[PDB]
């Protein structure tokens, strides 16, 4: 019966963040916080994931790895 | 669950931390007599000696004891 | 008893080094048949048969030999 | 029955305040001399020898002399 | 395809535990089986694929941890010891995961239940997919993690938290031995991977300084390694944690410290084979630890009177087996016995499960009996599981218990001396409490409580599936993998095994033995019901002399309390670091 | 045009 | 479910009419142990540790020395939730 | 069920007891079939090459 | 059960003698019957 | 620019970092406040991170800067996530509190991934840091890594510890009756400190390629060879 | 503003540098400092790549790699002893 | 009175050493047969002293009949499972009383 | 019980029994199984597979890498 017989929570026990819902046709008024954490929130995200995935890769492990291909190809060809 | 216990005495220095019928060092003497039966086990296969009785000659293989395919020089 | 496989064949039949002993050329048709049989137990029953009778040949030998060393042993000794 | 404070058990924070406050019990008891002895002055200068000497067995199986410390 | 099957029991752990609200317990549960058990079908599919079909899958996703030479990486192994654990973790917790759903079918918080075990499921996962050392201890932390989770998942009990805390804490102590072979093994190869260290490990001869002591680093670094082997198979030194583990919900005990984690010690030793084959002492240190481990689990669990505490100790003794036969050169063997103790043990622990719950909860087997008619499915598999593991002849556990005697008989060193006397006698112990707990269980004249036996009921279907098919594993699993895993010669394992010559021992076990040495696992295990009938039936003075002898009041004691390895260890060592913390680096300094 | 050669300038630049 | 005092009062007069000194004809769901039926107090013992058995209790070594009547037995079993 | 003085015990499931029954007739009949065939090898009567 | 205390204790236990929960040592090898008759069938059937 | 001093002084300083780490971590056992717990904490993860800098190689140098950033967020977490129980209930003392899962569950979980985070566990920031560190010591002295190593089994008794008497349990109304879970700021606060933690612990990769020059650099600093 | 491609720098060790006496040109010292570890990460790259051919090695020759990856291992081998900045010297 | 009250008291210490001794005989003889045997035998020896009236010796008999109720006291003794000490003890219990959760906490105004 | 009526969290409470948990959970199968073919794509591009098998699989029909590290002397 627990498989065909639907549940009897109408609504879920408790509030997210423990905030009372809005009146009815309302919305909830955003604290002065919010917004500007939000936004810094957007930004360091494009930032990150555009401007890191954007930079050139200069490492001295990518470089080294160039470097170190060249050479094992020179003494490899010659003798 | 029930009802905790409100304390009415004065606590302990030792409280935030606070094996029936035996006793601490009569419990360390029976588990060392019990690691002593595998001391007296271990010294008793010594004494026993089975590599000596080996019933076979040791196992010989192909090609200089395949020592090319056990990564010696070719 | 000499060796019949070559160390190329038991390399291309991969055989553990272990089993890279005289009853390898018996092995490497046993262990062929068992991949294609998915190794199931009622399957390849003559090349296994063969393989470990193989085998037992090998380990008798190794206790012959061991018989008449033990038998020197008590040479020593009665001469001592 | 009134607020989310906890409701203060005057044991519990005797209890709490003695831990606070247990430099004014220091006596210099012989059991202090030897628990500082000991732990303050003995082991320390063992770990130390320690360390040094796994140093000096590393310059001796290199073929080195004993590197100087401090 | 390779990557589901690792991936998708995180998946359903993941909507089970962040949007368990909005499926509830029904939904959950599905949600959790379904994924689990799509990884089964594609492990399945993996097993055909990489070990009879012999092709290995390599994958790499990402770097882990680069660092110059430290090259720890996300990355995977598909070899035929791999897809080999892949099937029983895989089937094992699809079957549990089915099982839970109507075992915990009245619990408040099953959800949350389901989500931990999809985790350690993929935690396990991991452990066993790793191709380096770095992702391998991810996944040995990680079943850690899950196996306290669940351990005091019922978190208002006080004996639960403590015992996951002991859990945990043992855990931690042979983490600190894995983590310090890892870095010796990195020090000495400058690499983390196991192909490498695997291709180099025969050519390194020299000396190093652990602790103001000159070492072969190759010994060493297999002795540390061991040591995180001996805390998750709890053996000798790191084994008190596995029976307080029963606090958890009896599948936990099934799926976790029977079947899957509790083997990773043995997992390991058999993947970093290529590696501890070029290390004689430490495979005698292994050889004595596993038989030490075997007897002493052996001798406690004939006393005991919990029906989990009896089984978990039968864990504790097979675990022993396992590593002596890894300790003499036969990872094949332990591995096969390990697939085999996955099978008989899930059944037994699973059959227990049923039996406590139609018994209401009843635990204690002087409170059971005359069951036998009353619960026959439940009571026909106990049977079955408990044949298979003493080693009847024929059935699973006969093809790999007795092999790794007759390999201990072959071992002529005093190591295998050692581990072959000790399991011998091991045999006759574990017989004699299988057979105890069968007989209190369901045959004797009840000595249970009215209230119990008016209200029981076997078990309802999503519980006797698993049950049904474990029993058909433990029928026929061990005949039908014989030739394949151990079958002499065989090609199975490819290279994920090694086994040097000079320690090849199989040809001589299965021929150069007298027949006798083969016959004392049946001759002992039939001595051992013997007693046990005697003891549990005809008996009705041999309990005075625990109520008037000082010597047998104490050697009652000893070997019910665990030969007081717990007292002695709490006394001694927590005690003293526990004191040290408060009288010493806090008031006196 | 395309994001990321434009950011890749970008970065460019500011190096 | 609950069990009902009746069944209580049944179950437990049950348990002392076996008791072999008691005579099973004047055991009342008041009667007192050591005064109506003769018996001495480790009787008494004996008989709440059957009523333990009957309902399956664990009942505290302090309580179960202050049950001494069928009347104290029967209110400590109905109102226990667990019997 | 049946009800003796008090204690009522529940009839099981059929498909339970013809479950159990079969599962262990198929394991005694697998014992039986698997000794025929290979109990002289264990025994050491014989090796299985032989004939 | 000889003195009073023994006498009383196994008169309560007069269920315990329920048809269906003693004599349960005969339902300890559950188709033991079934199987055997299968093996002897089989062994008719292998000589032919 | 003390090189030669640097070396000399190294077996002082294994020696000081070593002790600070056991005494530490066993005091750290027998503290009574939650401050006090997390407090303590701290001095066995900066003396770790001495012991990886006076290593002086890659793993060593680059465990100690990354160890560093991971504490410098996992601590904070940890006070915040304190400072979220003493904002409601005015007590440091952990005897008052207990069973906190059944009326706080979202701080309950956010706990627990900071306690973990806290004992090292793979796949957070700190275990990376802590691995490298232990993997530079080792390289030149066993014993000062094995002695370090012991922090896996001290940090974690007392991380469990703590969260179990904190948060597991039973609810004690005589202390506490009221609660209230994490509002939408705290969840907030919490968000970046989580992300931050799991970038760092599973792809530590973005900061050690901007970091191994200079690292290589300091590690030669004063040799030519 | 830098352009695209991958960093540049000069081959060679400074020409500037004294052995005997390093903290006499101070330009050319730090120099050398870059240049010697430009040039240790050029051998641990090589150690890399080194250790790609073992592993497949390994991989491709399975149970034949002891007597197939012998000539790998030993360069590989040797190519970790004196690597960086761990257990070896220069 | 006081001798009514001493002799009162040291009667409540025999009825409850009893009490333990019999379950604790179940606990050694786990089959009800060997149980009645055994309970049989440890009502005999109360009754062999039942009948004692010096007082001093009462207590001295009670002392020792505890100390050797402690000594041969079976080391795992049976638990009702939702007893204390028991499997199911403190799993899933009932939620306290008087517990109040607060909403719209930590606002900015 | 009475006040985790009041409590809200991820997993649900305790008894949690949603009215629409059964449309709510073939949401839930159908983002796993979205989720999964981004997973199975990248694991069919990843897997390496040295060997041929020695009789056909169900990997040779999306994966593509069989047989491709012989020349393990160039790998880098
Ligand atoms: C030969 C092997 C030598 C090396 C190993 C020696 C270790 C042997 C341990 C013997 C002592 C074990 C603990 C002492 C308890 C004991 O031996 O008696 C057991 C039985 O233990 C054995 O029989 C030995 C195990 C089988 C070995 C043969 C009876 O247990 P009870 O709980 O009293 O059950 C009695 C049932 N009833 C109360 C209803 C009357
Ligand atoms: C990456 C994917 C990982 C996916 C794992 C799912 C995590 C599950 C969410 C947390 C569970 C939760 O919500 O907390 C429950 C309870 O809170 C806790 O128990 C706290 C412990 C949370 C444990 C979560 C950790 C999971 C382990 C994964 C570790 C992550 C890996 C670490 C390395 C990155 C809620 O309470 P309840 O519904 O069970 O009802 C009981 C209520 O309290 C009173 O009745
Ligand atoms: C039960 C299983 C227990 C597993 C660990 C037990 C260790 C027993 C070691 C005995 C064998 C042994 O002595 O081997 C040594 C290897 O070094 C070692 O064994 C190193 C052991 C160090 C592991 C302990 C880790 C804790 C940190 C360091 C503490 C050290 C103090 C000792 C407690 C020397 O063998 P060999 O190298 O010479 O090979 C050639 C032998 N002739
Ligand atoms: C669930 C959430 C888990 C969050 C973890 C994301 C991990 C993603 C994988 C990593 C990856 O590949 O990225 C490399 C990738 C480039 O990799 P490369 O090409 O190999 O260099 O870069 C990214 O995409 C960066 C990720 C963008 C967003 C980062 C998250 C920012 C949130 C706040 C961080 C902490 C703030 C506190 C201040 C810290 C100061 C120390
Ligand atoms: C190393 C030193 C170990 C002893 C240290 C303790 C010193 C001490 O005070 O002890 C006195 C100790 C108690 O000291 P106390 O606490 O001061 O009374 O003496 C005793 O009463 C105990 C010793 C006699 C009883 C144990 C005999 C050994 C039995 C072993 C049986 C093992 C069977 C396992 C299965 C085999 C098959
Ligand atoms: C074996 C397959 C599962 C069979 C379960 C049926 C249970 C039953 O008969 O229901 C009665 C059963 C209880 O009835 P009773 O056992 O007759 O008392 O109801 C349940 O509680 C089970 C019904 C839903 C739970 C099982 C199905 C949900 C998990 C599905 C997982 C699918 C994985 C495989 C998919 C591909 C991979
Ligand atoms: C495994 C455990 C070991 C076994 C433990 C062995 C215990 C020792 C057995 C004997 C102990 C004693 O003599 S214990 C003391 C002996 N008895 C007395 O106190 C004097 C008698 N007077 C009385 O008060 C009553 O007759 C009384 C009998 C109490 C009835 O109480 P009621 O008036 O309420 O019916």
């Amino acid at each position: 019966s627990r498989w065909a017989t639907p549940g009897h929570e109408e609504r879920p026990k408790g509030y997210f963040m423990n905030r009372t819902p809005p009146a009815p046709g309302q919305s909830r008024k955003w604290e002065d916080w919010e917004l500007p954490c939000y936004i810094t929130s957007f930004l360091t995200i494009v930032i990150l994931g555009v401007g890191l995935n954007a930079k050139p890769d200069l490492s001295i492990e990518t470089w080294a790895h160039q470097k170190a291909l060249e050479r094992l190809e020179m003494e490899k060809l010659a003798t | 669950v029930g009802k905790h216990i409100v304390p009415d005495k004065p606590l302990s220095v030792n409280d935030e931390l606070m094996a029936d019928t035996v006793g601490k060092y009569e419990a360390l003497a029976w588990l060392s007599g019990g690691l002593g039966f595998f001391v007296g086990l271990g010294l008793l296969a010594v004494l026993n000696d089975k590599a000596s009785k080996v019933p076979f000659t040791p196992r010989v293989y192909p090609y200089d004891n395949l020592r090319v395919e056990l990564g010696g020089e070719p | 008893k000499k060796m019949i496989a070559t160390q190329e064949e038991m390399s291309a039949a991969k055989i553990a080094l272990g089993s890279r002993d005289m009853c390898a050329h018996l092995l490497i048709p046993l262990n062929k048949c068992r991949q294609a049989e998915f190794y199931l137990p009622w399957k390849c029953e003559d090349e296994r048969h063969v393989y470990e009778k193989c085998e037992y040949e090998l380990v008798m030998e190794r206790m012959l030999a061991m018989k008449k060393i033990r038998e020197e042993e008590a040479l020593a000794k009665q001469n001592k | 029955g009134g607020g989310m404070e906890t409701n203060k058990n005057k044991f519990i924070e005797d209890w709490g305040s003695a831990r606070e406050n247990l430099e004014h019990n220091f006596r210099w008891t012989r059991r202090n001399f030897a628990l500082i002895g000991i732990f303050g002055i003995a082991l320390p200068i063992i770990v130390y020898k320690g360390i040094v000497k796994d140093f000096h067995m590393q310059d001796e199986d290199a073929g080195r002399p004993h590197r100087k410390f401090l | 395809m390779y990557l589901l099957i690792v991936f998708l029991p995180l998946l359903g752990s993941s909507v089970a535990g962040f949007f368990g609200r909005f499926l509830g317990s029904e939904g959950s549960a599905i949600m959790t089986t379904t994924c689990v058990s799509f990884s089964s079908i594609l492990s399945l599919i993996a097993f055909y694929e990489v070990a009879l079909g012999a092709s290995a899958c390599y994958l790499r996703i990402a770097p882990w941890i680069s660092s110059e030479m430290f090259d720890a990486s996300w990355g995977f192994l598909f070899d035929s010891l791999t897809v080999v654990m892949l099937i029983v973790v895989t089937f094992i917790s699809s079957l549990v995961h089915l099982y839970s759903i109507s075992y915990m079918s009245e619990d408040p918080h099953s959800p949350r239940f389901m989500c931990y075990l999809s985790i350690f499921t993929f935690f396990m996962l991991m452990l066993v997919t790793g191709d380096n050392f770095l992702q391998l201890f991810l996944g040995w932390e990680g079943v850690g993690l899950a196996s306290y989770l669940l351990i005091h998942f019922w978190f208002t009990r006080l004996q639960a938290d403590k015992a996951a805390i002991k859990a945990m804490l043992v855990n931690r102590v042979g983490d600190f031995g894995l983590a310090l072979g890892i870095l010796g093994c990195f020090t000495l190869f400058q690499t983390v991977d196991f192909s490498t260290i695997f291709a180099c490990a025969s050519v390194p001869r020299n000396s190093w300084i652990f602790c103001n002591m000159r070492l072969n680093a190759i010994s060493l670094i297999c002795i540390l390694l061991f040591i995180g082997a001996v805390g998750k198979s709890a053996q000798i030194g790191l084994h008190t944690w596995l029976p307080d583990a029963m606090e958890g919900p009896t599948p936990v005990s099934a799926l976790i410290h029977a079947a899957t984690m509790v083997t990773a010690g043995v997992f390991m030793i058999a993947r970093c084979s290529p590696l501890f084959e070029y290390s004689p002492t430490a495979l005698i240190v292994i050889t004595f630890a596993g038989a030490m481990t075997s007897f002493l689990a052996a001798t406690t669990g004939i006393l005991q009177n919990d029906l989990k505490r009896v089984i978990a100790y039968s864990t504790c003794s097979q675990l022993g087996y396992m590593i002596f036969a890894c300790g003499i050169s036969n990872y094949s063997v332990s591995v096969f016995h390990l697939m085999n103790h996955a099978f008989f043990k899930a059944l037994l622990f699973l059959s227990a499960g049923s039996v406590i719950h139609a018994m209401s909860d009843e635990q204690d087997m002087r409170k059971m009996g005359g069951l036998a008619s009353s619960f026959p499915l439940t009571y026909a598999m106990m049977l079955i599981g408990s044949l298979s593991l003493i080693g009847f002849p024929f059935l699973t556990g006969f093809y790999s218990k007795d092999v790794i005697l007759e390999l201990a008989y072959t071992k002529y060193t005093i190591s295998g001396n050692f581990a072959f006397w000790l399991g011998s006698v091991s045999v006759l112990f574990t017989s004699y409490y299988s057979f105890r707990l069968l007989f209190l269980t369901f045959l004797v004249p009840t000595n249970s409580f009215g209230r119990d036996i008016s209200r029981c009921h076997d078990a309802p279907i999503p519980m006797a599936i698993p049950l049904i098919l474990l029993a058909l594993g433990s029928l026929f699993v061990g005949y039908l993998a014989k030739d394949m895993m151990i079958g002499l010669g065989t090609n199975f394992w490819a290279n994920s095994l090694l086994v040097l010559p000079k320690n090849e021992i199989l040809a001589e076990s299965e021929f150069a033995a007298p027949t006798i040495i083969k016959l004392i696992p049946i001759l002992f295990s039939t001595l051992g019901a013997f007693v046990a009938y005697n003891v549990n039936l005809v008996a009705d003075q041999f309990q005075r002399a625990f109520q008037t002898s000082t010597f047998c009041n104490r050697l009652y004691s000893f070997f019910n309390k665990r030969w007081f390895f717990d007292q002695v260890l709490n006394d001694f060592l927590v005690r003293s670091f526990l004191r040290f913390g408060y009288e010493v680096s806090f008031e006196a300094l | 045009g395309f994001i990321m050669e434009f950011a890749e300038n970008l970065v460019l630049r500011l190096m | 479910d609950h069990l009902s005092r009746e069944a209580v009062v049944d179950r437990v007069l049950d348990v002392v009419k076996s008791f072999p000194k008691v005579d099973p004809s004047k055991v009342t769901p008041e009667v007192h142990f050591q005064n109506d039926l003769g018996l001495d107090s480790l009787d008494t013992v004996e008989i709440v540790m059957a009523i333990e058995e009957e309902f399956k209790l664990e009942i505290p070594d302090k309580e179960a020395d202050k049950i001494d009547s069928c009347s104290l037995a029967i209110e400590y079993v109905y109102n226990h939730p667990m019997s | 069920g049946i009800t003796y003085k008090g204690v009522t015990v529940h009839t099981p499931k059929t498909w339970h007891t013809v479950t159990g029954k079969g599962l262990c007739a198929v394991m005694w009949f697998w014992i039986l079939y698997r000794a025929k065939q290979d109990g002289p090898v264990v025994m050491g009567w014989r090796h299985p090459w032989d004939g | 059960p000889l003195g009073t205390t023994g006498e009383f204790f196994r008169r309560r236990d007069e269920w315990r003698k329920h048809p269906m929960l003693s004599n349960q040592m005969r339902h300890a090898l559950p188709g033991i019957g079934i199987g055997v008759g299968a093996f002897c069938v089989y062994l008719v059937g292998e000589q032919i | 620019m003390f090189p030669e001093a640097t070396l000399c002084f190294t077996p002082f300083i294994y020696t000081l970092s070593a002790i600070a780490i056991i005494y530490t971590s066993l005091t750290t056992l027998r503290q009574i406040d939650l401050k006090k717990i997390i407090a303590y904490s701290s001095v066995a993860h900066m003396n770790l991170v001495t012991i990886g800098m006076f290593s002086l190689n890659i793993q060593g140098i680059g465990g100690s800067i990354l160890l560093m950033l991971s504490h410098g967020l996992v601590s904070s977490a940890l006070f915040l996530c304190v400072g979220v129980l003493y904002d409601r209930h005015k007590t440091r003392l952990v005897r008052y509190y207990g069973g906190l899962v059944s009326t706080m569950p979202n701080f309950s979980t956010i706990f627990f991934f900071f306690t973990l985070a806290n004992m090292s566990l793979p796949g957070t920031s700190s275990f990376i840091g802590e691995f490298l560190i232990l993997v530079g010591a080792f390289q030149r002295n066993s014993l000062v890594a094995t002695l370090a190593a012991l922090g896996m089994i001290l940090g974690a008794a007392y991380s469990l510890w703590l969260y179990n008497r904190v948060v597991s349990g039973n609810l004690k109304p005589d202390f506490l009756h009221k609660f209230s879970d994490l509002n939408g700021r705290e969840v907030f606060i919490f968000i970046p400190f989580l992300v931050g933690l799991v970038w760092m612990g599973v792809y530590p990769k973005v900061f050690l390629d901007c970091m191994h020059t200079s690292v290589s650099n300091l590690v030669q600093h004063g040799k030519f060879h | 503003g830098r352009k695209k491609g991958l960093p540049e720098f000069e081959e060679s060790a400074p020409d500037g540098f004294d052995p005997e006496n390093p903290y006499k040109d101070p330009v050319a010292m730090v120099e050398m400092r870059e240049h010697i570890v430009r040039e240790k990460w050029i051998q641990i790259e090589k150690a890399k790549i080194l250790r790609e051919k073992v592993k497949w090695c390994y991989r491709v020759e399975g149970v034949n790699h002891y007597q197939k990856c012998r000539h790998l291992v030993q360069q590989y081998l040797d190519s970790t002893r004196g690597v960086g900045w761990g257990k070896d010297h220069r | 009175a006081a001798y009514f009250a001493r002799r009162a008291a040291q009667k409540e210490r025999v009825r409850i050493l009893y009490r333990r001794a019999l379950k604790d005989t179940l606990n050694w003889a786990v089959h009800r047969h060997i149980f009645y045997r055994d309970a049989s035998d440890l009502r005999e020896k109360f009754n062999v002293n039942q009948d004692v009236e010096d007082v001093d010796r009462i207590d001295k008999l009670i002392a020792h009949g505890e100390a050797e109720y402690n000594k041969w006291r079976h080391p795992d003794p049976y638990i009702v499972p939702w007893a204390p000490g028991g499997s199911k003890f403190c799993r899933n219990p009932t939620p306290p009383a008087g517990i109040e959760i607060v909403y719209n906490y930590g606002l900015e105004d | 019980g009475d006040f985790r009526a009041k409590v809200w969290s991820m997993t649900g409470g305790p008894n949690c029994r949603p009215k629409h948990w059964r449309r709510n959970t073939a949401i839930a199968m159908f983002g796993v199984f979205l989720v999964c073919i981004p997973i199975a794509k990248l694991s069919a591009k990843l897997e390496q597979r040295p060997h041929m098998p020695v009789r056909p699989i169900p990997s040779q029909i999306w994966c593509k890498n069989f047989g491709t590290k012989d020349d393990y002397e160039k790998e880098h």
